[PDB]
């Protein structure tokens, strides 16, 4: 949250970044810096900060008559990972606040229901 | 009762997908410059990290919600310069290169509506990671490929094909054949116009449902009006508790308003945990919308819309995503009188595909969703048994094309 | 962890053990510092509680997910585009894991395609002839007719169209020739 005025500066839109060159080619994002920016360690080597590119571009050579059909299949085989469950954990509350004291128990006593 | 005519009619549909992110400190927001206010702090544990931790929890969420919802491409296509589409006008969601950036009419004709001091006490905001312009360049990539593929680009490669004939095979996909749309495409084409006309016209005179969330994020009010309460002490000012007194008789004032100050940082960040849960399955919601309405065509009943579904697109509304679902409504009805089975010589002939209507004396057969009567003849039914088990079944004789030519 | 090591704070007694609070002291003048580690202890258990709420909350959300999926991936199969895997679907696996499950997504996918001049009907004799489920295409010279997901051209016959008004309407259309195989079996 500060200015380049105050305390290698490549002024971006999200602060002020010290230690990092900056390229002027669009490659993937590794570390999102934020704003568009992001840095990574692949340039003998230093960290450089460059803009994001969205992907690849081409076109499409679309016409009143004219189509494609594919000609050949192949098969593919993926995987997606879903947690289901996590651990069965509970708490004594009693054990946790108190010890194994009495008066801690007969003063908790005094706090209604809260343990159970 | 069998319609005979169809209206297009094209609807929007509102969702929100994120909401600002923040990052508060838990340090400057309770003590300030002083260092006694520091001290008395590390009495109570960690409790200026956990909330640091869900804050930054939140916000990378934040940037997962938008990443699922707008980046299902990897190639980024673009409209051809040819702009011959079989009649339909689609300059008013394509972009713009005049403008600035690449909004297109109804994108920035909506970011006209929603309109998007506290820093000083330690509240900071930060700037999401996509900036508006690659949103757009989605949404842009988007159009272009659902245009000029319709949804092959969704399953592998994208392969071209003529407008027309993907309108075919939508029509085909809900029941009605392709001949109807083959014969009046004009109509539908000035329809699709007017409908398009009609909802440019709607938007540019609501959006509660992304105004409910500024007006809920904008709890930063109420977080930092709780500071100029006494909480028990004498005066809600640090500076000043410790300049009319001493340490055996500051520590008491400074613990109350320690104990104040906790405890209102501890209801923002149970607040926004609660409110980060309902943005993410609203923006789960989205995706799943996206993935099935606009890179295919749904049969799920009234989920893209209302009524049959077309095709979609989509575009980009400040925190949030607004589709234009493009449905198919039948309009004129008319009265009959059915029955199931028209059996011959001892023969039930049911009909295939279709439907046995009269209009009073003679018998034809026709589809459902449309009205164009046919003849009885014999490739257009199939023989099941005999007629005498059918409940309802009325006498007739089917025509059996074959006979002409063999004399 | 972070509930663990919660219990070694002051929260404002002269010592974060109870033991020596209760030894070193006479418990009419121990019963206020038991009671501030009884409120910073009450809180600290509140707040592990709260949490624990929102995460069991998301996983119960997870878990309908994955079940949702189990019951139209694998029994059966599905038409909701990119829900059970990328491309079109033809079965899927389940398999166990630690605390979750993994399916895998046998899925069909196109690839090498074939340039082609299209035509939306066929003028033979004034009428105009429609494909009934396929696409009629033209390598250049002659007319086909192949379905719309694979390359398999046909003999454009009678019974691969159905006639449907005249050829004066069409956007698009092309005059070519209909086998009619009956005629050359007639004789
Ligand atoms: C398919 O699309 C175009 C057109 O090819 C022709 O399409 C019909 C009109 C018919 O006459 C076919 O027999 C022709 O093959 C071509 O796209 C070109 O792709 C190359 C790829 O390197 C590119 O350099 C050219 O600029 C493209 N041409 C145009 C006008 O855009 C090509 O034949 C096929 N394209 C692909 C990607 O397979
Ligand atoms: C597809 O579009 C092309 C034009 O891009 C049509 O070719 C002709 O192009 C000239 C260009 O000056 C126009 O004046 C003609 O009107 C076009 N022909 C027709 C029939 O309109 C081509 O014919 C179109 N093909 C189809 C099947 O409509
Ligand atoms: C479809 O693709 C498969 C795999 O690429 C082709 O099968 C190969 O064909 C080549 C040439 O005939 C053989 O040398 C290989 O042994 C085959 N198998 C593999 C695994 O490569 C198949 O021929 C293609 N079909 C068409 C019509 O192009
Ligand atoms: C089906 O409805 C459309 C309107 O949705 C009708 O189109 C109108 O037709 C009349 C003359 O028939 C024109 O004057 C209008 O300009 C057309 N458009 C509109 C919006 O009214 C169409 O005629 C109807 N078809 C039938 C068979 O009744
Ligand atoms: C139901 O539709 C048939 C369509 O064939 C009508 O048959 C017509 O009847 C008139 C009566 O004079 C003839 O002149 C026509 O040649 C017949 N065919 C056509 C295509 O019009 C029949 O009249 C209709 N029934 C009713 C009650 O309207
Ligand atoms: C386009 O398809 C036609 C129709 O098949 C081809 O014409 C004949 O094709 C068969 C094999 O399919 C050959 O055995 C014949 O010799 C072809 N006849 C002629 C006169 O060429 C045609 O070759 C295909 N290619 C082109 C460029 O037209
Ligand atoms: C930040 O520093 C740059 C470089 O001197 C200057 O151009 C810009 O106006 C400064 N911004 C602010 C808000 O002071
Ligand atoms: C990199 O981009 C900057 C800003 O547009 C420009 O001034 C500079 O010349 C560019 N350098 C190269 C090597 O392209
Ligand atoms: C589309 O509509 C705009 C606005 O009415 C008009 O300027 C443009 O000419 C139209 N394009 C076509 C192809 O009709
Ligand atoms: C069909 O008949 C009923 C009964 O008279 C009538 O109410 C209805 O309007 C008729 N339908 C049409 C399309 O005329
Ligand atoms: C059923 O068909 C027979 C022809 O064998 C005819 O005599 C009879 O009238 C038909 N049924 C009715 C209800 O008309
Ligand atoms: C087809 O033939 C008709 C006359 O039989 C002719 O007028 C027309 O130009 C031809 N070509 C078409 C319809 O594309």
């Amino acid at each position: 949250g500060v200015n380049c005025t105050e305390v290698n500066v490549f002024q971006t839109r999200a602060g002020c970044l010290i230690g990092a060159e900056h390229v002027n080619n669009s490659y993937e994002c590794d570390i999102p810096i934020g704003a568009g920016i992001c840095a990574s360690y692949q340039t003998s080597q230093s960290i450089i900060a460059y803009t994001m590119s969205l992907g690849a571009e081409n076109s499409v050579a679309y016409s009143n008559n004219s189509i494609a059909i594919p000609t050949n299949f192949t098969i593919s085989v993926t995987t997606e990972i879903l947690p289901v469950s996590m651990t069965k954990t509970s708490v004594d509350c009693t054990m946790y606040i108190c010890g194994d004291s009495t008066e801690c128990s007969n003063l908790l006593l005094q706090y209604g229901s809260f343990c159970t | 009762a069998i319609p005979t005519n169809f209206t297009i009619s094209v609807t929007t549909e509102i969702l929100p997908v994120s909401m600002t992110k923040t990052s508060v400190d838990c340090t400057m927001y309770i003590c300030g410059d002083s260092t006694e206010c520091s001290n008395l702090l590390l009495q109570y544990g960690s409790f200026c990290t956990q909330l640091n931790r869900a804050l930054t929890g939140i916000a990378v969420e934040q940037d997962k919600n938008t990443q699922e919802v707008f980046a299902q491409v990897k190639q980024i296509y673009k409209t051809p310069p040819i702009k011959d589409f079989g009649g339909f006008n689609f300059s008013q969601i394509l972009p713009d290169p005049s403008k600035p950036s690449k909004r297109s009419f109804i994108e920035d004709l909506l970011f006209n509506k929603v309109t998007l001091a506290q820093k000083f006490n330690g509240l900071t905001v930060l700037p999401p990671l996509l900036t508006d312009e690659m949103i757009a360049q989605y949404t842009s990539a988007l159009l272009a490929g659902t245009i000029t593929s319709g949804w092959t680009f969704g399953a592998g490669a994208a392969l071209q094909i003529p407008f027309a004939m993907q309108m075919a095979y939508r029509f085909n996909g809900i029941g009605v054949t392709q001949n109807v749309l083959y014969e009046n495409q004009k109509l539908i084409a000035n329809q699709f116009n007017s409908a398009i006309g009609k909802i440019q016209d709607s938007l540019s005179s609501a959006l509660g449902k992304l105004q409910d969330v500024v007006n809920q994020n904008a709890a930063l009010n109420t977080l930092v009006k709780q500071l100029s309460s006494n909480f028990g002490a004498i005066s809600s000012v640090l500076n000043d508790i410790l300049s009319r007194l001493d340490p055996p008789e500051a520590e008491v004032q400074i613990d109350r308003l320690i104990t104040g100050r906790l405890q209102s940082l501890q209801t923002y960040v149970t607040q926004q945990l609660i409110r980060a849960a309902e943005i993410r399955a609203s923006a789960n919601l989205a995706a799943t919308k996206m993935s099935e309405c606009v890179l295919g065509q749904s049969k799920r009943v009234d989920f893209c819309g209302k009524g049959y579904h077309l095709m979609s697109f989509p575009q980009s509304a400040p925190h949030g995503v607004v589709f234009l679902h493009v449905t198919y409504v039948p309009a004129q009805e008319k009265n009959f009188t059915t029955a199931p089975a028209i059996c011959h010589d001892g023969k039930a002939h049911f009909p295939r595909e279709g439907v046995f209507v009269s209009n009073g004396t003679h018998w034809f057969v026709t589809q459902r969703n449309f009205y164009e009567p046919q003849i009885i003849t014999t490739d257009n039914t199939f023989v099941s048994g005999n007629c005498d088990v059918v409940i309802g079944i009325v006498n007739n004789t089917v025509y059996d094309p074959l006979q002409p030519e063999l004399d």
